[PDB]
């Protein structure tokens, strides 16, 4: 029953769990019964998905996130992404629920009944917080996991049946990843790249080879930095630069996962690739350019000569120039003009939208797949109603795009701010005023005026 | 000491009248230029091609504008999240025409403004303080960065950003209303909740302190002077302003810990304006507010309209009439 | 106002036969027509070519006649443009192309019929309402 | 513009290196209390 | 001379849970009353008769769309007493009638007329300055003008707020169409008054939360904190050159600092009332007579002025049928203005 | 404190249970019935779903008269058959 009131700890109830930081045994309860949460959620949520699973419906209207997630890795999918077998969708969810039960267990375990720190217990499995030593071997070991996890993605695309991709030929197909880019100049091409419209950073990728290359560059730096870190201590300037305490520690982890939630946002937002829009819906600009492009087709069959209609303002109607030239959509989208998309790009040559192409190769497929999701536009209310604000009760539906980039930004957005409270209480820990000013020694007594 | 130990003495010291540091390193050449750009724009800048079709809008006072009407106009719709700063115009003749100032402004005023944050932080561990007042400030910087690039980066478009100017603001409010609803939604509810509840707790706590402060002044003198800066003494009396607040409604519902209660005046805005922030750059992804357009309806199936549906029909006026000769299309997806 | 069998009273076919339909085959009606086609039909507009709409008024100036219960089915199963020219089911949800539109493949008969009789009835209660638009919302 | 684009370059470059070396010039110890922070 | 005006008076102020004092008599049965009919009106009560709209729970409205609602135009500025000439009586009639938003708005004006007239009492009882007393003629002078003034200058009490959460976003929108009310300096005076407050709450809390004086060991602060201390819990001296040194200004007076707080919103809700008085009258700040020379006479000159009296001509066209029955307007769809395509 | 009995004590008292249990319940039931007889739309005025309109007709019933207004609902829900 050690350090479970405030007196004792000095923290009240409300920030208990910072009675933990001290309390390794706890402690390492505390996140293995955590862990058995989200592994619970993950085969729960599956489940749940599977049960209220129409397979003639597309995904999207279906309120979907899991399901295709699992769908792109490859499974349960056949051309066009449609569902062939929802049983590895069932095996995913059923062997998630299962060993949530074991995390949990281990959880709770050493949450109450084990050893309340380790220290003593092993050599190995205890540690202190400001051993730099044994935080970077700890580090080490959890570089090594990751590694294998990106390798065991690159095991799937090459080894067990493929990826799910979008970009194959004749509509969408899973396909085995047979020659990944392992170019470097490519793979850091990316990194290196404006974040801004036409450029898009790592969230540009829109190639299997180029995720699965990036995958084993991910997986090998992980590893080898693991063995680094395993083998190394922090170098003084290093030494020099942090802070060294747990709390500290976690405020550099939740700027970390800030920032990969912003990112997590902005993929889902508006990746095609990785995000396939047959399970996750069109994107935002996706939905844009579909109308456009229905109404083209449209019009054409009307007998429009769409490539010298004069829209009111004197741009085209249909078609106009983007800044550099290239020939793009009109009206609004004239915004979105870097969206490429499978459906599209036949329609493309050299200089942007092709008249002649427009004139006389769109097919059936592109007009549908137009319809569909200039239809399904990620656009919806907060009870679900599908379409504009001022939109009708009728349609049920808001796009899995919208679900996971709100949901995202919000959570990135609160551990920016996490990150914030926890690293300047560290600092003013580290120094020893995180409790208040000393009345005998308060700093700006001892300072001169300003004026 | 060496010239960078001098010089990094000089910028860390808590002696300058205003407090450099290294956040203030990048804080001050950027809002330089923001201010800088925006003040010359504001006053001087030609007409923006805002939507890209071609009909600029005059923004400047010495184009026809005053003060309320003036503005420095987002950048053009043909632009999109495109970055454009000077080097990528042939002149700045065309940069000034596609509304180049507004990403420069933006852009320097952001970065700018989240050093001020991390300066905040800076200055009080140099004076040994408690670190979280940059938190408070979190929420308008947040705020800033709903309005001026989540909601862009949403929508595709730095010309759907707000503008630079009062209408300018009034614009992008009601555009919004259309376009998502917002007074229908939770988080700006709760945004209203934070700044009206701010606001009263303001008054409220301002009120309470100067209705019990201990007298110590005659009545031909301001009673500001009865308290002199630096003063170990507490200039109020706690616990008569307990006992008044406590008998105006129940005794449990008053404080009588300052520190609880002056963390709960922090905590209900900061939070209420998270949540406003928060709205806005989660219906940057058109997560819109509550729809109820039609959800009352009879026996025989008629619709029966509520206040909602009375909202609906504003929310029309506004949907048409906005930006009358951008859309070609019958649905304004973005 | 109730919905009585008056009002689920519909033409069956151009010779002027009508069928009652029950406010069960109504319900289930609206929800299949909320299924299968609202995202482009919402309140019986058309989103991807607002010149056609399903009021009475135009489906009775469609070739061949739409404004009845056969008209509707048929139409559910091979649908045609507005003078009945082309066959369009490779760009329009139907029986004969559930195939690609995958929606279409758990529709029964007996679900034309209640889509069908949910387009007729549905402008006897909204008035202008029923394709109509914004307008009227 | 190419002037000019070489010039905000250089200054960016400038400034951020200022930032990041001065934020590693033993900056814990830069505060009024406990200064033995490594 | 204890005579039976005295002993009431004893029982009146005995220190009890809740208080209740002369001041009480008023305050708790129109307090009651207020919140009694809005609870019971948007439970049980329609809108059909005066607005053509469904508004309460029973009719399958959620707490968003609920109301009370304002009673039919053509009754006016009738006060709709029950025992009126309207009503004559009948309580379901004078429910049908809108007898209930009267009924609403005048047992709470005297309500809040109670409620100051207890911070008053309170206040001398205890000893106090009056200064929550004064403060909180802001709020009575924004419901005074928004519920009171404001349909009292125009036709009927139909176009007062009605009482619900969507009721009064229309109320707000309707505002900015009709009277181009973001556009009046008035309310702009309102805005960074509130907005000016929530700064000063949420600036003060945090400063006096980061300045504490370390009086106790424990890692929660609120703990080293006694009511009857005669020392101050947080450094003004360390606040002062922290707000010095990051924003050039600073407080030195925590009297002022506080006395400001309080000057800070009660102003801006006075500015804003004052604005709200001028649009009983319609007399708005609706346009720039400049402006609409010059726009009127050169075709390309737009500004953001401009634009929005687009949006405000559309709010009027598209919103006036629906919420204002009474006048049977009847706009055919080629009048509407309308943008392009949409 | 001011004499009233701590509510901490009250609500944690057997008797102030035993009461409640009975009182509470048995409003919750009277305010149900309230509704599910019908009763609340007699006396509240309030449409059924089938008595916003008559069967054939669309136009709202509002009220246009101050002095006859009680006269006029009359009539309307007189017109509903
Ligand atoms: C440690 C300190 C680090 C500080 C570094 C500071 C350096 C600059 C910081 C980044 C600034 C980003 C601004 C631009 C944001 C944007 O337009 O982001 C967009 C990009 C994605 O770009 C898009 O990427 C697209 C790529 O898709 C393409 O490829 C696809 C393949 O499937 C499809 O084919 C698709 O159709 C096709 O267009 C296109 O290029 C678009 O044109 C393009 O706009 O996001 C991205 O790069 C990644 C996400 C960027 C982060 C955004 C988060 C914002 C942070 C808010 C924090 C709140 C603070 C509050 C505190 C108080
Ligand atoms: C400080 C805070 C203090 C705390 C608040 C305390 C609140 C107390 C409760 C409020 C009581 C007010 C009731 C107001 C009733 C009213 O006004 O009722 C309105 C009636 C007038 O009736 C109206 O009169 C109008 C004009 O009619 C006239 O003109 C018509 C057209 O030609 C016809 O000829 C018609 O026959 C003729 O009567 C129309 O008929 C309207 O439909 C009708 O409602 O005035 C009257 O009863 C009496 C009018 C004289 C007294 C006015 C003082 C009260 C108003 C002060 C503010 C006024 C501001 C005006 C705008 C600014
Ligand atoms: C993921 C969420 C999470 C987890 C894993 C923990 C974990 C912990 N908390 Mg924290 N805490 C949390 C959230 C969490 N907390 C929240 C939200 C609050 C705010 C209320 C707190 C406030 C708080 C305080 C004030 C304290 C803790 C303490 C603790 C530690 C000891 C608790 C104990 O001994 O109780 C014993 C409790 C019981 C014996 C009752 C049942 C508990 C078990 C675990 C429930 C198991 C149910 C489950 C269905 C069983 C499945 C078994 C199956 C696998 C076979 C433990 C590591 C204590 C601590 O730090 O100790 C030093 C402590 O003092 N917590
Ligand atoms: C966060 C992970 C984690 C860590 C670091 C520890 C660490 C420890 N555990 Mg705990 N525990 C955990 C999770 C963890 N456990 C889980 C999930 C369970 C339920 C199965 C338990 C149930 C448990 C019991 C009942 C006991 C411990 C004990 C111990 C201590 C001795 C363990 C040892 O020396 O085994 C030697 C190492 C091995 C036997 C290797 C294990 C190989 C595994 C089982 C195969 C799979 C590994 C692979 C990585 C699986 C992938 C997992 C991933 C997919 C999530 C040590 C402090 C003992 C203790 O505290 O003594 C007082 C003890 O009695 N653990
Ligand atoms: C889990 C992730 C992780 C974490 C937390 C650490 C943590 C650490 N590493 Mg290790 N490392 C890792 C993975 C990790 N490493 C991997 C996978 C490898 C193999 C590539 C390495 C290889 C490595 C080496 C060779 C060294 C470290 C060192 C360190 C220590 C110094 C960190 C530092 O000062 O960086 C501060 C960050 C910088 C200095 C970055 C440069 C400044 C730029 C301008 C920042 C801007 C970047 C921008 C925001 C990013 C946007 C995208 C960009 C690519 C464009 C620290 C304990 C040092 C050490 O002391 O080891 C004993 C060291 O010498 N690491
Ligand atoms: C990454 C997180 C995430 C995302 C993107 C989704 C997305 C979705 N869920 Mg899933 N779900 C989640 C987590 C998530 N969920 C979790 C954690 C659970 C366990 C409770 C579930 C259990 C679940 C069920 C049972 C169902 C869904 C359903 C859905 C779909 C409809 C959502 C809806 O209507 O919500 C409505 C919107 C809300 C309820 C808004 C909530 C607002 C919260 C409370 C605000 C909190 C803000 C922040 C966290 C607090 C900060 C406090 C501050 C002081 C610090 C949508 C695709 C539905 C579906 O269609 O299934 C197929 C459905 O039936 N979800
Ligand atoms: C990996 C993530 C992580 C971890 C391990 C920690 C760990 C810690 N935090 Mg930190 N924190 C985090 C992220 C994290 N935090 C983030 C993202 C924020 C920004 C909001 C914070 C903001 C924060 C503050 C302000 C404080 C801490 C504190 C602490 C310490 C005590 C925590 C505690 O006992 O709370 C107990 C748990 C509760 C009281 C429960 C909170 C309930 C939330 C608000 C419910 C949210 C609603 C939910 C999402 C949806 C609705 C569900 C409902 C309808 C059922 C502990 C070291 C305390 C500290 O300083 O310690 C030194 C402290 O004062 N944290
Ligand atoms: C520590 C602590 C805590 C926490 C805890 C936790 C977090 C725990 C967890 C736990 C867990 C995490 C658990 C789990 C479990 C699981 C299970 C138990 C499962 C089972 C499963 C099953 C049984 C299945 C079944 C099935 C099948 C097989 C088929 C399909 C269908 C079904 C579903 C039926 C708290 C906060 C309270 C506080 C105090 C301390
Ligand atoms: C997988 C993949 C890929 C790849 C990727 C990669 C290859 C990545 C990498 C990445 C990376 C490579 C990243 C990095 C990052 C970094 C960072 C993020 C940093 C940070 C830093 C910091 C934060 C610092 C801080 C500080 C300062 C500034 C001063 C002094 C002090 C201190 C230290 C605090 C691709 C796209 C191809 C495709 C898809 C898939
Ligand atoms: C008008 C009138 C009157 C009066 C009456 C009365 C006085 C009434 C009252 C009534 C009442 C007095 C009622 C009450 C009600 C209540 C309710 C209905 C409640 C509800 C609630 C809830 C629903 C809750 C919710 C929530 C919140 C708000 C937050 C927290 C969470 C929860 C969720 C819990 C007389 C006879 C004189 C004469 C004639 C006229
Ligand atoms: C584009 C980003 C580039 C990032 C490169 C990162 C490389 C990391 C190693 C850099 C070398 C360390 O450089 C770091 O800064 C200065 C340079 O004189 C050193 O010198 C410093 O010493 C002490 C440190 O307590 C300071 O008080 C003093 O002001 C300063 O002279 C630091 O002791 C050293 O830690
Ligand atoms: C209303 C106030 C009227 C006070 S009335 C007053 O009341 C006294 C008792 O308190 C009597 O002794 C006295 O005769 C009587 O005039
Ligand atoms: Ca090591
Ligand atoms: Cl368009
Ligand atoms: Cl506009
Ligand atoms: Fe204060």
């Amino acid at each position: 029953a050690t350090n479970r009131d405030q007196e004792s700890s000095g923290f009240a109830w409300w920030a208990g769990n910072a009675r933990l930081i001290n309390l390794s045994g706890k402690l390492l309860g505390a996140h293995v019964a955590h862990a058995g949460l989200i592994v619970f959620w993950a085969g729960a949520m599956t489940l749940f998905e599977l049960a209220h699973f129409i397979p003639e419906k597309p995904m999207y209207e279906q309120g979907l996130i899991l399901i295709p997630h699992i769908a792109t890795l490859g499974w349960g999918v056949g051309p066009g992404g449609e569902v062939v077998d929802t049983f590895p969708f069932f095996v995913v969810g059923v062997v998630h629920l299962i060993s949530s039960a074991v995390l949990g267990f281990g959880g709770v375990y050493h949450a109450i009944r084990g050893p309340e720190t380790l220290e003593e217990y092993s050599s190995f499995f205890g540690y202190d917080w400001k051993d730099k030593n044994k935080m970077t071997t700890i580090l080490g070991f959890h570089l090594i996991v990751l590694g294998i996890g990106a390798l065991l993605l690159v095991a799937k695309a090459m080894f067990f049946g493929g990826l799910y991709d979008t970009w194959a030929p004749g509509g969408g197909d899973v396909r085995v990843i047979t020659n990944p880019t392992l170019d470097p100049r490519v793979i850091f091409g990316y990194l290196l790249k404006s974040p801004f419209g036409g450029e898009g950073w790592i969230v540009s990728v829109n190639n299997l080879e180029d995720v699965v290359g990036g995958h084993i560059w991910i997986g090998l730096i992980c590893i080898a930095g693991g063995i680094w870190h395993i083998l190394t201590t922090p170098f003084g300037w290093a030494r020099r630069a942090f802070i060294w305490s747990g709390e500290a520690y976690l405020s550099y982890s939740l700027g970390a996962l800030s920032m990969m939630g912003f990112i997590a946002t902005c993929f889902v937002w508006f990746n095609n690739t990785v995000y396939p829009s047959e399970f996750y819906g069109p994107t935002g600009p996706e939905a844009s350019q579909a109308q456009a492009m229905t109404f083209l087709i449209r019009d054409q069959k009307l007998g429009a000569n769409v490539g010298s209609a004069q829209g009111p303002t004197g741009l085209g109607k249909y078609l106009m120039r983007s800044p550099t030239g290239e020939i793009i959509f009109g009206g609004e989208t004239m915004r979105f003009w870097d969206f490429r998309g499978p459906w599209l790009e036949p329609l493309r040559g050299p200089n942007g939208l092709d008249l002649n192409k427009i004139k006389n190769d769109i097919q059936p497929w592109q007009e549908r797949r137009a319809a569909e999701y200039m239809t399904h536009a990620p656009l919806g209310s907060l009870n679900s109603v599908g379409g504009v604000a001022t939109e009708i009760n009728s349609v049920n539906f808001v796009s899995p795009r919208s679900w996971l980039a709100t949901s995202h930004f919000v959570l990135a957005f609160f551990f920016l701010v996490g990150h914030l409270w926890h690293a300047g209480r560290a600092r003013a820990a580290a120094a020893g005023f995180e409790k208040g000013i000393d009345r005998e020694s308060e700093p700006v007594l001892s300072m001169p005026s300003l004026d | 000491a060496n010239l960078w130990e001098r010089f990094c003495n000089w910028v860390t010291s808590t002696d300058n009248r205003l407090y450099v540091g290294w956040f203030g390193v990048i804080m001050i050449p950027t809002l330089l230029a923001a201010t800088i750009c925006f003040v010359i724009a504001f006053i001087a800048a030609p007409p923006v091609d805002i939507d890209g079709i071609r009909e600029p809008v005059s923004g400047s006072l010495l184009y026809g504008n005053n003060i309320i009407t003036g503005a420095v106009v987002p950048s053009s719709n043909a632009i999109g999240l495109h970055f454009y700063p000077i080097w990528e115009a042939a002149s700045l003749d065309e940069w000034l025409y596609n509304g180049g100032p507004y990403q420069l402004i933006i852009f320097h005023f952001l970065l700018g403004a989240s050093c001020y944050m991390g300066r905040q932080w800076e200055l009080s561990y140099r004076l040994g303080m408690r670190p979280w007042i940059c938190v408070a400030y979190s929420a308008p910087l947040a705020s800033a960065f709903a309005v001026f690039l989540i909601y862009p980066i949403g929508q595709g478009s730095f010309s759907d950003g707000m503008p630079l100017g009062i209408s300018g603001t009034f614009n992008f409010m009601i555009v919004f209303q259309a376009e998502h609803n917002i007074l229908m939604h939770p988080f700006h509810q709760l945004g209203v909740a934070g700044v009206f509840g701010g606001a009263l707790f303001c008054a409220m706590h301002g009120s309470l302190v100067t209705s019990s402060l201990i007298r110590e002044t005659t009545e031909t003198e301001s009673a500001n002077y009865g308290y002199k800066f630096g003063q170990e003494e507490e200039t109020y009396n706690i616990v008569a302003a307990h006992g008044y607040f406590g008998r105006l409604i129940f005794q449990y519902a008053s404080f009588n810990n300052s520190r609880s209660l002056h963390f709960f005046l922090a905590a209900w805005p900061v939070v209420g304006v998270w949540f406003a922030a928060l709205g806005i750059s989660t219906m940057a992804f058109n997560l819109n507010g509550f729809n109820f357009n039609h959800s009352v309806i009879d026996a025989k199936g008629n619709v029966i309209n509520t206040w909602a549906d009375i909202i609906n029909r504003a929310n029309l006026g506004m949907e048409v009439m906005h930006e009358r000769n951008a859309h070609n299309f019958p649905l304004d997806l973005a | 106002a109730e919905l009585t069998p008056e009002v689920l009273t519909v033409p069956l076919n151009s010779e002027g036969k009508t069928i009652t339909l029950t406010e069960k085959q109504y319900l289930e009606g609206k929800r299949l027509f909320q299924y299968a086609c609202a995202s482009c039909h919402v309140g019986g507009i058309t989103k991807t070519n607002p010149s056609l709409d399903l009021r009475t008024e135009t489906l009775a100036l469609a070739t061949p006649p739409r404004d009845n219960i056969e008209g509707l089915v048929d139409y559910m199963k091979n649908p045609t443009t507005y003078d009945g020219e082309q066959e369009i089911a490779e760009v329009h949800p139907s029986l004969r192309s559930a195939d690609i539109f995958p929606k279409m493949r758990n529709l029964t008969e007996k679900d034309l019929v209640a889509i069908a009789g949910h387009i007729l009835v549905e402008p006897k209660i909204l008035g202008d309402k029923w394709g109509g638009g914004k307008v009227y919302y | 513009m190419e002037t000019l684009k070489i010039t905000v370059y250089i200054v960016v470059t400038f400034f951020v290196l200022l930032f990041v070396f001065g934020f590693l010039s033993g900056d814990p110890a830069r505060n009024p209390k406990r200064k033995d922070l490594e | 001379e204890r005579g039976w005006f005295d002993i009431l008076d004893d029982w009146l102020k005995r220190d009890r849970f809740v208080f209740v004092g002369w001041s009480g008599i008023l305050l708790f049965p129109c307090a009651y009353l207020a919140l009694g009919g809005w609870l019971t009106g948007t439970t049980f009560v329609t809108s059909w008769y005066t607005h053509g709209l469904a508004s309460s729970y029973l009719e399958g409205c959620n707490f968003l769309t609920v109301a009370v609602s304002t009673p039919a135009n053509s009754m006016g500025h009738s006060l709709l007493l029950l025992w009126g000439p309207e009503a004559q009586g009948d309580f379901t009639r004078w429910c049908q009638l809108g007898g209930l938003w009267t009924f609403i708005a005048l047992h709470g004006a005297f309500g809040l007329i109670g409620f100051m007239l207890r911070q008053f009492e309170i206040a001398r009882l205890v000893g106090v300055r009056p200064y929550n007393a004064i403060a909180f003629s802001a709020p009575i002078a924004v419901f005074v003008s928004v519920f009171l003034i404001y349909p009292l200058g125009q036709s009927s009490w139909f176009f007062a707020p009605s009482f619900g959460v969507a009721a009064i976003f229309r109320f707000l929108l309707f505002f900015q169409g009709f009277h181009n009310w973001t556009l009046n300096p008035f309310h702009m005076m309102g805005v960074a008054g509130v907005l000016g407050g929530a700064l000063l709450c949420a600036i003060h809390g945090a400063t006096v939360e980061n300045t504490l004086f370390q009086d106790g060991e424990g890692a929660s602060t609120f703990r080293a904190f006694n009511p009857t201390q005669a020392e101050e819990t947080y450094s003004m001296v360390t606040a002062n050159r922290f707000w010095s040194q990051i924003f050039g200004i600073a407080f030195s007076n925590k009297r002022w600092l506080h006395f400001f707080m309080l000057f800070v919103p009660v102003t801006g809700l006075w500015m804003s009332a004052i604005g709200v008085v001028g649009l009983a009258l319609n007399l708005r700040s609706y346009d720039f007579i400049s402006q609409e020379i010059r726009a009127a006479e050169d075709p390309e000159f737009e500004t953001f002025y401009t634009k929005n009296l687009l949006l405000n001509e559309g709010i009027r066209a598209w919103m006036a049928p629906q919420d204002q029955p009474h006048e049977n307007f009847v706009f055919p769809e080629e009048v509407l203005p309308r943008g392009n395509a949409l | 404190t001011t004499g009233e009995r701590p509510f901490s004590d009250i609500i944690t008292s057997v008797r102030y249970w035993v009461i409640h249990s009975i009182t509470i319940p048995a409003l919750f039931i009277a305010g149900w019935l309230f509704v599910s007889t019908g009763l609340a739309y007699d006396v509240f005025g309030t449409p059924r779903p089938d008595s916003y309109y008559a069967q054939e007709q669309r136009s709202i019933p509002l009220v246009t008269d101050r002095f006859e207004a009680k006269q006029q609902v009359e009539t309307f829900l007189e017109q509903l058959k």
